[PDB]
């Protein structure tokens, strides 16, 4: 999660379509964050194993 | 100098647009080694603007095609790299998803190219007969082929069953009339054949004034109907031989069609609704087909 | 073994195989393709031959 999340990501950084070129999307920095529970209205809080 | 050499070539090529040779090329400046002629010409092909042809007299280095232009907006670049596979179809057409393919460009792209040539008169779009899915581009200039669009049969993509039919019945009619003639004449049996013989530009003269149709009907178109009228098994046709004439259609052979009988009447087997049943696989004695509660049967037996 | 296909018949008749003009497309080679060719052997051979 710490190292080799960041390499896939940055070996999968660039994807682009080949029809209207010029468009791309590139990706930047992945985080995974903190555990979280998607219970609440679209809101996050902290949730114990 | 490799440019001014490279600019009195183009200039060569534009004073003849069907293409220039080495001796041409030569005798307009004699004073240049053929070496350096060559070397011009191998930069001009790499750089794009000559293209080479096979003649039977030689080499033609012609003006690639720039002048003629349908669309100038955006770049020229894409409008001839476009321009140059619909020219090679040209009568045979291609369809737009083969355009695409070839092209390798994006179809909002080919689309805008296609309107822009289009509303320059530079291509033709015609809906294909043959399958009737995409409408294909084709050269402004050249003529329509006939197998891949238009046709005396097809009018408007759709195929003209009562017209066929129509020529059918005439052409049989017409046939029957000269071979009743033919018999009626009984002078000799030869002169009786070669009577109710009759030519296929005899019969398409026949078709013309009777002129049951608008559109021209061809000699060739004639011949294939009479060619579905023998594969309909009414008439016959014999391919004698006779240098020249009034037909002049086949070198040295000739084509005569003659209404013939049929072999031997209806069989026995057609009589009986057994033979011409659908489910006749299904047939068996003890069962829900069985020819004691038959209904074909029952109605032919009532009728 | 050409030449012997071609002369397969004594006189040849003067052929009508006039070049028709199959200048093909200079597609746009998608990133991959161009790699390819690219890493090619046959590129890298044209290469060290153009010195
Ligand atoms: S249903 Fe009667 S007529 Fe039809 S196939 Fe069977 S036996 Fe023959």
């Amino acid at each position: 999660i710490n190292v080799e999340i960041k390499k896939i990501m940055k070996a999968n950084e660039k994807v682009t379509s080949d029809a209207d070129p010029m468009w791309y999307l590139k990706y930047l920095n992945i985080y995974v964050g903190l555990p979280d529970v998607e219970e609440s209205f679209n809101v996050t809080r902290p949730v114990s194993p | 100098d490799p440019v001014e050499i490279e600019n009195r070539i183009i200039e060569l090529c534009h004073q003849f647009p069907h293409g220039i040779t080495d001796q041409v090329i030569q005798n307009e400046m004699p004073h240049i080694e053929a070496q350096q002629r060559a070397v011009a010409i191998n930069r001009l092909l790499s750089m794009g603007q000559l293209d080479l042809l096979r003649s039977n007299t030689g080499l033609l280095y012609r003006i690639k095609d720039s002048q003629n232009a349908g669309k100038m907006k955006g770049s020229d670049n894409q409008e001839k790299l476009v321009y140059q596979i619909i020219e090679d179809a040209g009568n045979k057409g291609i369809w737009s998803r083969d355009i695409r393919y070839k092209s390798n460009l994006p179809l909002t792209e080919i689309n805008k190219i296609l309107k822009n040539l289009e509303s320059k008169k530079l291509i033709k779009a015609v809906k294909s007969v043959a399958a009737s899915k995409k409408k294909v581009y084709m050269l402004y200039n050249l003529q329509p082929d006939r197998s891949v669009t238009g046709g005396a049969w097809y009018s408007d993509q759709d195929f003209e069953s009562e017209f066929v039919e129509v020529l059918n019945q005439q052409c049989f009619k017409f046939l029957q009339s000269k071979a009743e003639t033919a018999r009626e004449s009984k002078q000799n049996p030869m002169i009786q054949r070669n009577s109710s013989f009759a030519s296929s530009h005899e019969v398409w003269k026949y078709i013309c004034e009777l002129g049951i149709s608008k559109v021209e009907l061809s000699m060739e178109d004639i011949e294939t109907i009479l060619n579905t009228l023998i594969y309909d098994g009414k008439v016959e046709m014999t391919i004698i031989a006779a240098k020249e004439g009034t037909v002049g259609s086949v070198d040295g052979h000739m084509k005569l069609y003659r209404a013939v009988n049929p072999i031997i009447p209806p069989t026995g087997l057609v009589r009986a609704p057994c033979g011409l049943c659908p489910v006749f696989d299904d047939c068996h004695e003890g069962g829900e087909i069985s020819p004691s509660n038959c209904i074909y049967m029952t109605e032919w037996l009532e009728f | 073994e050409a030449a012997n296909e071609a002369g397969d018949s004594s006189q040849d008749e003067a052929e009508d195989d006039v070049k028709q003009i199959t200048v093909r497309f200079s597609r746009p080679e998608s990133e991959q393709a161009r790699q390819r060719r690219v890493q090619s052997y046959e590129f890298l051979q044209k290469k060290h031959a153009e010195e």
